[PDB]
RNA sequence: AUAAAUUUUUAAGGUAUGUAUUUAUUUUUUUUAAGAACUAGAUACUAACACAAAUAGUAAAU
RNA sequence: ACGAAUCUCUUUGCCUUUUGGCUUAGAUCAAGUGUAGUAUCUGUUCUUUUCA
């Protein structure tokens, strides 16, 4: 991410970018198992 | 009434019973017989085992790297 | 349909959690009306659960904060865990920390519902037994006083 | 082990007060017929024995009963659906 | 005898060894009355014998003729895959 | 001494229990510190 | 173990994109403006895209119905929603699971 | 100048399940409920009962 | 004086009606109506001792 949020600071307003990078970190719940997504990219996101 | 068992059935309980005499199939004679033993390339920006476990194995991580995808 | 939380339903939840445990939520939203599993558990983990830390800053927590939040541009749930503090609060108290820079009826009936629900532990089978057995007892007592009144006629 | 000893002592001294108190308030035969043995005993002291046992059963039984009363009336903290929640849950209080 | 001794009295064997219920069955009376791949296999087998032996019984009575006899029992041994239904019980027999 | 079982999942008699029977130490690696500040430096160089 | 990139690689990459874009002479995107001339169209598109999932369905589950509601209203109150959004992007940083 | 031909069938998995159906005669010291009447409907559960007419406990649906 | 027995209370000990299994958390989770049966939720008005 921290690399992203920069690379997006390039091409888009710092807001929107922030909305994205921050849009990835989430909990992810399968049944019981759940974990923060600290690192990768979630593809199911409409803009992914 | 679903309960973890605390016990098992003594074979003896069976042993006292009288027989039946039903004939199975797998008891029919087989093997009646014993056996005895005796220029351009510079341009680009980049200038010059077995772990007892499963989920940390190299195989398993290949596998999960295929199928679940 | 857009909802918010009364302390009524909130308490009914904390009672429910206090029984069914966290992971059975779709039951916890049975007692509780108006609500869903993800709603229930959302409020629970993000707010209600007591083990959460709601308190002030400290200069450890602050210099810690501007440190982390500068290092990781927007990654709040990460940073949140890093602070062992809830997410939106760390976000909020953060923004505030840079804001120093400047230039009774059917609810009582649902409560009757749940309040009645918790207090029966058995399931259909056991209750059915209770009945069957008592019916047997009445049958016995009847048959007796049959025989008693027959004895008052002398015929045994 | 030690408990069984201690109880042995307690009923020793108690027995002593029985005998002495009975002073204050005041063989072996064999059958050549069968290997059964025959001892001769008073109907006394058997009754003191049995009675003592019965009264022990009583007093213990009653300590446990009054303990039921007190213990079940007092603690009012934890949630209870029924009796066994109070019981078990007080075991969980016994833990720490 | 085997049937009536399992207390199934509402099944009928006609003279051709078909097995028919005479009275719409209470489900319990179905379960109690499923019969085995034995009993059925054997009923079918008897059916085959009855069939052949009948055709002879006819010819002796003088109602047929020796050619129609021969053709008959030929027809039987070929069309067993129809006249009976033994192939329900040993399905193997679908080789023959 | 063995404790008593309180399991988030099953509750076979319906018993009720005080919640807390139902219910990290490390910091980051300076890999981060270096990362974000390096991105930062190259950034401000570039913008200048 | 920390992040993998190392700062070295990071900086090289960033600089790459930079020389590219400058060279490419590129203007970055602006925030969607409140006064927008095309806007309602774009919103028509996105919303049809969500709508289409449910076109076929005959039984709608809970989350679904929740959705269709949110859509239908979004058609109804375009200025409302667009304001709602531009707010959301300007601010909200934390999200549901 | 080609002769190249697989198969084919039976059971199992509104309702199961359970209960009673005796007719024909086996010897003589305790204690307190606040009491009574009126009234309406509102949330519930249910019911092989009612909207060319039909579904059940191996399988379910864009 | 101390010793002992009895009654009562307190504390410790003992645990006294003191969580009994497995599989994809075992799976699924709200779309109706008419009448009818039962459950039970409010208010109103009057009144607080005894003997043959
Ligand atoms: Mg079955
Ligand atoms: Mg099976
Ligand atoms: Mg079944």
């Amino acid at each position: 991410f921290t690399l992203l949020n920069r690379l997006l600071r390039l091409i888009v307003d710092p807001n929107i970018a922030d909305y994205i990078t921050a849009k990835n970190n989430v909990v992810i719940n399968f049944k019981d198992m759940s974990h923060v997504n600290k690192y990768g990219l979630i593809r199911g996101l409409k803009f992914a | 009434s679903h309960r973890p068992q605390l016990e098992a059935r003594s074979g003896a309980k069976a042993a006292a019973y009288t027989p039946t005499g039903i004939e199975h199939a797998r008891l029919l004679p087989g093997h009646t017989t014993l056996k005895y033993r005796k220029s351009w390339r510079k341009g680009t920006a980049f200038g010059r085992g077995y772990i007892n476990d499963m989920t940390k194995s190299e195989y398993h991580q290949e596998f999960l790297h295929k199928h679940v995808r | 349909k857009g909802g918010v939380w009364t302390n009524v339903e909130d308490q009914i939840l904390k009672a429910a959690v206090q029984k069914y445990g966290t992971h059975q939520w779709s039951k916890v939203a049975s007692l509780l009306q108006k609500k869903t599993a993800r709603q229930s558990e959302l409020r629970w983990n993000e707010y209600l659960n007591p083990k959460l830390n709601f308190t002030e800053f400290s200069k450890e927590e602050d210099a810690q904060l501007l440190d982390l939040a500068r290092e990781l541009p927007n990654q709040w749930r990460t940073i949140a865990d890093m602070m062992a503090r809830p997410a939106q609060v760390c976000v909020e108290r953060y923004n505030r920390l840079l804001e120093s820079e400047d230039s009774e009826d059917e609810e009582k009936e649902m409560l009757a519902e749940a309040r009645a629900r918790l207090l029966n532990t058995q399931g259909k089978k056991a209750t059915r037994k209770i009945r069957e057995r008592m019916l047997e007892e009445s049958k016995r007592i009847a048959e007796l006083q049959k025989r008693r009144e027959l004895k008052q006629a002398g015929i045994n | 082990d030690q408990l069984a000893k201690l109880s042995y002592e307690k009923t020793l001294r108690n027995l002593a007060t029985q005998t002495q108190n009975s002073s204050k308030q005041d063989k072996v035969q064999k059958d050549t017929k069968t290997g059964k043995i025959t001892i001769a005993d008073d109907d006394k002291l058997v009754n003191k024995l049995a009675v003592s046992l019965q009264s022990e059963s009583k007093k213990r039984y009653e300590a446990r009963k009054r303990q039921m009363q007190n213990a079940k009336t007092l603690y009012g903290v934890e949630s209870f659906i029924n009796d066994k929640n109070k019981q078990f849950n007080e075991k969980l209080s016994r833990e720490s | 005898l085997l049937i009536h001794r399992k207390g199934l009295t509402y099944l009928h064997l006609d003279y051709n060894f078909n097995l028919k219920p005479t009275k719409t069955l209470t489900t319990k009376e179905r379960k109690k009355s499923r019969l085995g791949n034995s009993f059925h296999l054997m009923r079918e087998l008897l059916k085959m014998m009855k069939l052949i032996v009948d055709t002879h019984v006819q010819f002796r009575l003088g109602n047929v003729d020796a050619f129609q006899l021969a053709d008959g029992i030929h027809y039987i041994l070929n069309h067993i895959g129809q006249l009976t239904g033994i192939y329900r019980y040993k399905y193997k027999v679908m080789h023959q | 001494k063995i404790p008593a079982a309180v399991s988030n999942w099953k509750n076979p008699n319906g018993y009720t229990v005080a919640l807390e029977r139902r219910v990290e130490n490390n910091t980051i690696n300076d890999g981060f510190m270096k990362l974000s500040e390096a991105l930062e430096n190259a950034d401000k160089k570039a913008r200048q | 173990n920390g992040p993998e990139i190392t700062p070295e690689e990071a900086t090289t990459i960033f600089s790459v994109m930079v020389e590219w874009l400058e060279s490419r002479s590129f203007s970055p995107i602006p925030f969607p403006p409140l006064t927008y001339k095309n806007d309602t169209k774009i919103l028509v598109l996105a919303l049809e895209d969500l709508k289409d999932v449910y076109a076929s369905k005959v039984r709608l589950n809970a989350s679904e119905r929740e959705e269709l509601a949110l859509i239908e209203e979004a058609y109804d109150n375009p200025h409302d929603t667009l304001n709602r959004i531009k707010k959301y992007l300007l601010t909200q940083r934390v999200f549901k699971p």
